[PDB]
């Protein structure tokens, strides 16, 4: 129902009051109603991919369409360059199979191109790459894209801004139904 | 002023 | 206060309805108010060990009473059991000194008795621990021994039970809201 | 000397009937004199590797000519594909880089067509690849290839035969000194 | 026979004066008629215990006697307490399962605890090991302590002392055949 979907905001704005933070973000997720940026942005920045793809996952599947897609691809792309980036090419190759072959269907040899990565000594050898910084500067400089990617998704767009109303109306409304356990 | 194709950069 | 405290119950109750099951345990654990016995076993059976503890930390720490500490203490020894039996004695050895060396102040002798396991072909070759029979009839033994020591620890023992009350309580009040107070 | 190189013959004959295996070979690798062709196949066959090259480098290097060329390439192929075959994909990477990747200046495409066999269920699904059966065929049919290879190349080619000689010659020659 | 011991050493000599040096080295261990001391001090230091280990098995088994039996157990203690040090205690307790565990039934509390080291901080803690100071320090003086016992050892004291003989005996023994007489075939 619209009722029972407008409770679920109002619920939201108690449990962030009473400093509820994981149980805030696990109902988002669950509900699909609010995408919080500014919660996706501080997990996107600390490198939370399996946190990350979960929060996604409320909201979209990775081919529902075209953004979601190149969002999935995106995140599970720099996935694979710090993993390669801390020479950890055993975790790199996992990602390579678990994570990316499904954008292979797509695009054959870009995942071709992308596994050839593997070879380099330092994938910056590649010219495509050679601009990529650090861990720190390529996650922000990738953040900035999935803000636009997600805005522009029409399964988002209306899910992005938080309806604005009276601090505690949860304990406001219930104090109505008191005046009015039981 | 934004550009969906699957690519490195 | 204990108004904002029955608010989190009608939340825990409409939240359980609407099938949002991992927001109900996070608001459980947040608040420490209600302790759901029935998602503690499926976790214990499941071998989800971080979960566990991290189910276990939103009412309890592992040095606050005698009771506490038992529960914590017997999770890790399970879970350096598990460890030795698929053979990864890197991982065993990892949960001894991470894990079960905070235990080692109050018990020198059976840490060492403790740590012997990893030397052993098989740890059955220890007779109080012979009765070892699987993975999951281990895991069932023990929750058993968990249930109790729960339901009588003082810091559990008021938070067990779930107040009884009409179905879609906050939908009833928020309705009655709808109707309320504005004519 | 042509003198000393006559008198380690000697000595291999007499330390293969002395029964010491490990010695025979270190001297024919460090001497460079003869290749036991034998060795070699028990080697290849029982898939120890770094000492198949091990031995192998004290008679050629990679780049010597094009013989020896292929022959340290198939080697490291093999070592490969049987680490993909046991789903090992950290070590078939390790080899992937360090032990392959000296030849993709040779050939960058055939060098990116072995690479991309990590990302396939099983690498029989490529088309060149899919007549290999097991480990124990895979490496027989394989070793044949060496074979010829090593039977062709030049720096081989004067040392694959050990010079036929009558029992102990060396315990003979020491008895006429004693004389 | 003792004859064909004899020709060992000469072929020993030729190896060596045509700077052979691993070959030389595996002749010394499979006939086990020589234990080159030099060879094992270098080996020690260096830390190869895979080839230290194969070098000794050329001349004795673990279990062959008291001395023997020590040699080993302090060559797999030192193996164990290394990897203790860079804090892989994944090999740590690999080598205490693998290596040191023939020692228990001998030595059954001493097992214990040596087994206890590993939930220790740092080895040191231990007031028997706060005396073990960088790798190199405690190699070389456990090399000391092996050498005490590789001299004292009954297998090895006929074997330390290479006999003194003249430079290229074997190369002048060749000369005298062919002056007596290709050496293949005469």
């Amino acid at each position: 129902s619209s009722l029972s979907r407008e409770l679920v905001f109002l619920i939201l704005q108690f449990l962030d009051e009473e400093k509820f933070k994981e149980t805030v973000h696990k109902l988002e997720q669950e509900s699909g109603f609010f995408f919080n940026m500014k919660y996706f942005e501080e997990k996107v920045h600390a490198g939370e991919w399996d946190e990350v793809e979960k929060y996604l996952s409320g909201f979209t599947k990775v081919d529902d369409n075209r953004y979601s897609m190149k969002i999935f691809f995106e995140i599970r792309k720099q996935k694979y360059l710090e993993a390669l980036d801390r020479h950890d090419r055993a975790k790199a190759v996992d990602i390579l199979v678990k994570d990316l072959k499904v954008f292979s269907t797509f695009n054959e040899e870009l995942y071709k191109e992308i596994t050839q990565l593997l070879t380099l000594e330092n994938f910056r050898e590649n010219e495509q790459l050679s601009k990529y910084g650090d861990t720190k500067s390529a996650r922000s400089i990738m953040l900035i894209e999935l803000k636009k990617l997600i805005e522009a998704n029409p399964l988002f767009r209306e899910k992005l801004v938080f309806p604005t109303l009276k601090a505690s109306r949860l304990r406001t409304l219930i104090n109505q139904s008191a005046n009015w356990t039981d | 002023d934004n550009l969906i194709y699957l690519d490195l950069n």
